[PDB]
């Protein structure tokens, strides 16, 4: 199901090894398929539980599943702006 | 007079121009430093895009002004 | 003036200006303080060292040295640069 990866290992982030959602984080790259829970796992990435994320997907592969990264920055809030 | 150029990537770059010169100008002396070409060059001053048919005196950049530099980011 | 323009980076910075010319301690650093305030969560390039350093660098004084720390830390909470 795949998609309480990110929210719900914040519950993991911190006690268990910083290292560890960001192996888990690492998770989130692998399953690369497709981009609908894609998107929405990465949403929650910058402004809603914490940022810091913002150079880890400038990867080999930038055209839009790794373009992503600046439209989770600031276009979706951009988007929370045209809210 | 000396301009300061500063990357996203926490390094700011001077260059010795002159008030009068095109934008186009700037960044083949960027490309002379670097290697990259202008048509991968960004720069904006102050929030606002340069265009390199415009001079520094149009966008009133001055002695020691710092600029911005993002690069052409094209995939796939 | 940061809270009215919240979450913004379009023209946050151009509102500020129009009141920041005053040559005041306290006018100033009570606008530069709020321009950390618009670029909250955007994290993109409006000032890593730009706006709010030559606002820190001018002191000697009263709040020119006080209110340029916080609104970068405020602007940056969710960033773990070191530099």
């Amino acid at each position: 199901l795949r998609c309480a990866l990110g929210v719900f290992r914040k519950f993991s982030r911190f006690p268990e090894a910083l290292r560890l959602a960001l192996m888990l984080n690492d998770m989130e790259l692998v399953e690369d398929i497709f981009t609908s829970c894609k998107d929405v796992v990465v949403q929650k990435q910058m402004a809603f539980m914490l940022g810091r994320h913002g150079v880890f997907l400038e990867l080999s592969e930038d055209v839009e599943e790794y373009e992503d990264l600046t439209e989770i920055m600031s276009n979706v809030q951009l988007n929370s702006n045209f809210l | 007079m000396q301009i300061f150029v500063k990357t996203l990537t926490g390094k700011t770059i001077t260059l010795e121009v002159e008030p009068s010169d095109t934008i186009e100008n700037v960044k083949a002396k960027i490309q002379d430093k670097e290697g990259i070409p202008p048509d991968q060059q960004r720069l904006i001053f102050a929030g606002k895009q340069l265009e390199d048919g415009r001079t520094l005196s149009d966008y009133n950049i001055q002695r020691e002004s710092t600029l911005h530099l993002v690069l052409r980011l094209r995939g796939g | 003036l940061g809270m009215i323009l919240l979450w913004d980076v379009d023209g946050g910075l151009t509102q500020i200006d129009k009141y920041l010319y005053s040559s005041e301690d306290y006018i100033k650093s009570g606008a530069l303080l709020a321009c950390g305030i618009v670029n909250s969560g955007v994290r993109n390039e409006c000032d890593p060292a730009l706006a709010l350093l030559s606002d820190y660098v001018l002191h000697n004084s009263n709040t020119m040295r006080l209110g340029s720390i916080f609104g970068l830390g405020l602007a940056y909470a969710g960033s773990n640069r070191e530099d």
